[PDB]
């Protein structure tokens, strides 16, 4: 209970929302960018579009 | 309605498109019958025509 090291890691714990995302499949079918729409006007305006 | 109606968006994005034409159309027009000459003239003071 006392006899013992931490480790040395870290970790991270976010929340899923219901959210609309684009999404860019390139050439080889890999996901490489995103907008996360309704998060600012310009990437609004960048879903709209 | 608005997760059933995502299929559709090239739909709106075209509907879209065409309001803004007619919009910047109308601003077109408006310029191209007013703004014929980019010198504004202010009449004499005086009225002896
Ligand atoms: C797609 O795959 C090929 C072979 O793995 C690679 O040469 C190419 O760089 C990849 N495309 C891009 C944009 O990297």
């Amino acid at each position: 209970s006392s006899g013992w090291t931490a480790g040395a890691a870290a970790y991270y714990v976010g929340y899923l929302q219901p959210r609309t995302f684009l999404l860019k499949y390139n050439e080889n079918g890999t996901i490489t960018d995103a907008v996360d729409c309704a998060l600012d006007p310009l990437s609004e305006t960048k879903c709209t579009l | 309605c608005s997760n059933l109606l995502l299929q559709y968006g090239s739909f709106c994005t075209q509907l879209n498109r065409a309001l803004t034409g007619i919009a910047v159309e109308q601003d077109k027009n408006t310029q191209e019958v007013f703004a014929q000459v980019k010198q504004i003239y202010k009449t004499p003071p005086i009225k002896d025509f």
